RNA sequence: AAAUUGAAGAGUUUGAUCAUGGCUCAGAUUGAACGCUGGCGGCAGGCCUAACACAUGCAAGUCGAACGGUAACAGGAAGAAGCUUGCUUCUUUGCUGACGAGUGGCGGACGGGUGAGUAAUGUCUGGGAAACUGCCUGAUGGAGGGGGAUAACUACUGGAAACGGUAGCUAAUACCGCAUAACGUCGCAAGACCAAAGAGGGGGACCUUCGGGCCUCUUGCCAUCGGAUGUGCCCAGAUGGGAUUAGCUAGUAGGUGGGGUAACGGCUCACCUAGGCGACGAUCCCUAGCUGGUCUGAGAGGAUGACCAGCCACACUGGAACUGAGACACGGUCCAGACUCCUACGGGAGGCAGCAGUGGGGAAUAUUGCACAAUGGGCGCAAGCCUGAUGCAGCCAUGCCGCGUGUAUGAAGAAGGCCUUCGGGUUGUAAAGUACUUUCAGCGGGGAGGAAGGGAGUAAAGUUAAUACCUUUGCUCAUUGACGUUACCCGCAGAAGAAGCACCGGCUAACUCCGUGCCAGCAGCCGCGGUAAUACGGAGGGUGCAAGCGUUAAUCGGAAUUACUGGGCGUAAAGCGCACGCAGGCGGUUUGUUAAGUCAGAUGUGAAAUCCCCGGGCUCAACCUGGGAACUGCAUCUGAUACUGG
């Protein structure tokens, strides 16, 4: 129930940097970055009108590590709720606990935060939350358990994630390893390289 | 206090009873037209005081016969 | 019969049918008498059997065999049928 | 009779009883007249595991309904508590 | 405050274009079947056809506080034991705990199953008058004195057996009279008449025939008028198709009376009229249980009625009735008919469409399991006893939902596979190695909640003669789990036990090589295949999905392709050959009245659940759950008079 394959292949076919790796070396210096995977690299995939919507839905799915039956549900909630639907689809994929671990930088990547959660180590508020697709509300003070404060590989990600862009809709404390999801994240605090309104038009056929 | 219904008579050749046409005004559930629809009732009356072509005002009571449950009160516009 | 509580209330049924047919044909006999004396004009000899027929319907009602309105349709048909001789 | 009794709903191993005022011929989950409260024995703290319309469970006993034993224990709980 | 926020097109007629018109695909969906494949868990779903036939257990019992009694258990006081000087007989003794058979009271009319019939006898919505109503509850009164049989038993007898027959003895809350009798029935009246039953727990001293009257409370009985509750009945709307079915009906339509059920009534007879339904679709033929809802749809609409729940109908087919408050009765009764099984040939017995289960049909649907521990239900004052309803278990990927099969570094771009302009590109940072983590399964350890009550006491108080018994009220004591080696946390070990499927010509995301060469073959439409095939068959790479993936069956959408919202008729399918015309649809213009259409408000009803909005609880979701809008309707009383009808 997760993509177990190679990961630079999925950065390659989407043709962008989707942060599937750490940052210890850049994406360019580990593989070719424009060329599409397969025999037919350098045949540049200039593709149809439906294809530019499909390669836009798959980018925002493959960022977070969702499968399509979960993602269709995440669309239906964001058509049900009030407000917009781009600005209510990009809220639910940021409220996941497997993503508020990573945006606070308790883990190096987006598919390690799933292991830190789903190996029973990330207690929201004072009870362990094993299940990775939790819907973290505002003000929940997510911390790190004391069995997994002593890991080298969580502070190794702390020193890594202090060097990226720090977010605005969060408040991490460094030494105690304890976050605070403050408010719900706005539109432009999640980067606008996601063409937002091409995930609406697929499912709204 | 009582719930009468007007109507018009059709057949009163039988003894001590008339039959009354009542003319309700339905609206068709789809096409939006305003049709007429009629219902035919038996009306018991004593004294046999009604004929064809006459406007009566009936009211509901216990079943006097097999297919009959209505007795009249008055005969307005008594003639053709 | 397969259940003991069906056998027992199968033989508590004839023991009630025999009595409920005796004490009902008694009543129908005593109404047949006040219908025998009802076309022969005996206003002083139909009234006798009607006064013999007051308690033997107003008792078989109260012991639960007919209902009280059957015990009061008789005594308002026969009273008119007697007093209009 | 007519009687005030529980009637079980909810999910397996986690019950949730409503109370009903219904005819004691009829079934458990079946027909009733006035659904007048509930009883949630797997409630949490600071939420309400009982809520009984004690006006209606008086007006429906003055017209003669035998309150069954669990509803009687519920009234004994919530009136004193 | 919120309860909504909702609409996509493409291919195909011609050398080619526009137009009309079909056919086909994209998406959602399931009581689902089949193929390839398979780790776990949570909550729901599982004979759609043969209403076919059924072996085997099991699903309706209780009450000794209604009564005779002892068929056994086990204590008693006897006392005849071998007498051991203490006891381990047993007839006998119902005196006690209780209790096999039988009389009686209440329950089997509930709960449980299926949809054969049923086009209005049903169902849904809203109105009514002429009715009964066990248990529960309120008020006012009663509750005297007699009686006859009879099962159980005993004796004798028939029959293969089922089941009887005869003659004796015995009781009550079973059964029947007399008395009594009103606020009830009958009656304009005077008057006439109608019921019943006890038991139990305690008792001071008065009676005390040794049982008890006597006092006390608890519950039980009878009668009337009331309340709820369930049911019977009636009327106007609505609930498939057909006109290549256009005429049906004699108890049929109405009346006067007799009879009849609880009540009205052609409900059933006896007479007198000649009527009733029908083009707003009667009769007849085909098909079907309906509704809350469900799936789709932007909506209006179209199809459907499984699980949950309200109503009706049915119980081997075809009938009729008894008991009873309630049935014309699933696990009752008699009568035929078909089919099974026993028989001594005379005669008998049975009805899974209750939970399980075998045969059979079929593409296809489970275990002959545990427990009354909860919530219900029957009897019981109570304890307790029964409960295949229900609560949980077993099997199945059948559906919805969650998690896992590692995470991070890692370039010598390893080997091997394939492509190749013979330089290289590609699998591919993927594997290896190097460090890191242990959810789930695996072995251990601890341990929530579903459990309220009931019991044995003690304290006062309410009662009465009573400091008794009892009833409610505060406490103290030992207490009661089917699931259950439970949900759930903490320990041990090690990347170990956990990835498959469809497609790659266009529509539609993904391209090359070899092996066949109008053959073998694919196909949802257009088309491919005749030696360079991006379509057939293999491999390499690739894309979409994931404990699923695909193909067929079915509905809806796209289909504005049955169009009210929303289409056409000179040539594409389409204007009767032309007229006169009753039923039907529509009606210039002004004042006045009426309130039917219409419009506003209010009460009554539209059951719960589900859909939707804000909230709460199981680590989140599914699932569960509180309150409210919704249920576009329908009836009643008020109002309004512009338009339409009179
Ligand atoms: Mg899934
Ligand atoms: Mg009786
Ligand atoms: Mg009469
Ligand atoms: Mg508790
Ligand atoms: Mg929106
Ligand atoms: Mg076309
Ligand atoms: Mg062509
Ligand atoms: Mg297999
Ligand atoms: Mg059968
Ligand atoms: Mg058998
Ligand atoms: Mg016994
Ligand atoms: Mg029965
Ligand atoms: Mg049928
Ligand atoms: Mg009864
Ligand atoms: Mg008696
Ligand atoms: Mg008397
Ligand atoms: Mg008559
Ligand atoms: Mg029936
Ligand atoms: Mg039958
Ligand atoms: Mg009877
Ligand atoms: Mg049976
Ligand atoms: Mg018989
Ligand atoms: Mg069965
Ligand atoms: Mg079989
Ligand atoms: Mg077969
Ligand atoms: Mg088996
Ligand atoms: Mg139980
Ligand atoms: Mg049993
Ligand atoms: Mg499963
Ligand atoms: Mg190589
Ligand atoms: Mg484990
Ligand atoms: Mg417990
Ligand atoms: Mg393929
Ligand atoms: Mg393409
Ligand atoms: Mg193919
Ligand atoms: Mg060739
Ligand atoms: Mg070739
Ligand atoms: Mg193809
Ligand atoms: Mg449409
Ligand atoms: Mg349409
Ligand atoms: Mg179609
Ligand atoms: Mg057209
Ligand atoms: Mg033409
Ligand atoms: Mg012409
Ligand atoms: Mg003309
Ligand atoms: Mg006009
Ligand atoms: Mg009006
Ligand atoms: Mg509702
Ligand atoms: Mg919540
Ligand atoms: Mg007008």
């Amino acid at each position: 129930a997760r993509y177990l394959g190679p990961k630079l292949k999925l950065s390659r076919r989407e043709g962008t940097d989707l942060f599937l790796k750490s940052g210890v070396r850049a994406i360019d210096t580990k593989c070719k970055i424009e060329q599409a995977p397969g025999q037919h690299g350098a045949r540049k995939p200039r593709l149809s009108d439906y294809g530019v919507q499909l390669r836009e839905k798959q980018k925002v799915r493959r960022i977070y590590g969702v499968l399509e039956r979960q993602f269709r549900n995440y669309y239906k909630e964001a058509a049900r709720l009030k407000g917009n639907t781009g600005e209510n689809l990009l809220a639910l994929l940021e409220g996941r606990l497997d993503n508020v671990v990573y945006r606070m930088g308790f883990g190096a990547t987006r598919a390690e935060a799933r292991q830190l959660v789903s190996h029973k180590a990330i207690m929201v508020n004072g009870r362990v939350v094993n299940i990775a697709s939790y819907q973290v509300s505002p003000n929940d003070v997510v911390s790190i358990r004391e069995k997994a404060k002593k890991q080298s590989r969580v502070k190794a990600a702390l020193e890594l994630a202090e060097q990226r862009e720090k977010p605005t809709w969060l408040e991490v404390d460094a030494g105690k390893m304890e976050g605070t999801f403050k408010r719900k994240p706005e539109r432009s605090d999640l980067s606008a390289d996601i063409n937002e309104h091409l995930i609406v038009e697929l499912y709204s056929k | 206090k009582i719930r009468t219904l007007q109507g018009r008579v059709v057949s009163d050749k039988m003894e001590k009873s008339i039959v009354v046409a009542i003319e309700r005004f339905v609206k068709h559930p789809i096409y939006g037209k305003f049709i007429k629809r009629t219902t035919k009732l038996h009306v018991h009356d004593e004294n046999n005081e009604c004929g064809i072509g006459d406007v009566v005002e009936i009211r509901e009571c216990r079943p006097l016969s097999k297919t009959k449950s209505w007795t009249l009160v008055r005969v307005v516009e008594k003639a053709v | 019969a397969n259940i003991k509580s069906a056998k027992k209330r199968a033989i508590q049924s004839e023991k009630a049918r025999k009595h409920n047919a005796s004490r009902r044909s008694m009543m129908r006999t005593f109404i047949k008498k006040v219908y025998a004396a009802i076309e022969a004009g005996d206003k002083a000899a139909a009234q006798k059997a009607f006064n013999e027929m007051q308690p033997i319907v107003d008792r078989q009602a109260a012991k639960g065999l007919i209902h009280k309105n059957k015990a009061a349709r008789h005594k308002a048909n026969l009273t008119a049928q007697i007093n209009k001789l | 009779m007519v009687t005030i009794r529980l009637a079980r709903h909810g999910a397996k191993k986690r019950p949730f009883y409503q109370v009903v005022v219904a005819d004691s011929r009829n079934a458990r989950n079946g027909r009733f007249i006035e659904r007048v409260g509930f009883f949630n024995p797997i409630a949490s703290e600071k939420e309400e595991g009982t809520r009984l319309d004690l006006d209606r469970i008086a007006h429906w006993v003055g017209q003669g309904a035998t309150i069954s034993d669990r509803v009687a224990a519920l009234i004994k709980e919530v009136n004193k508590a």
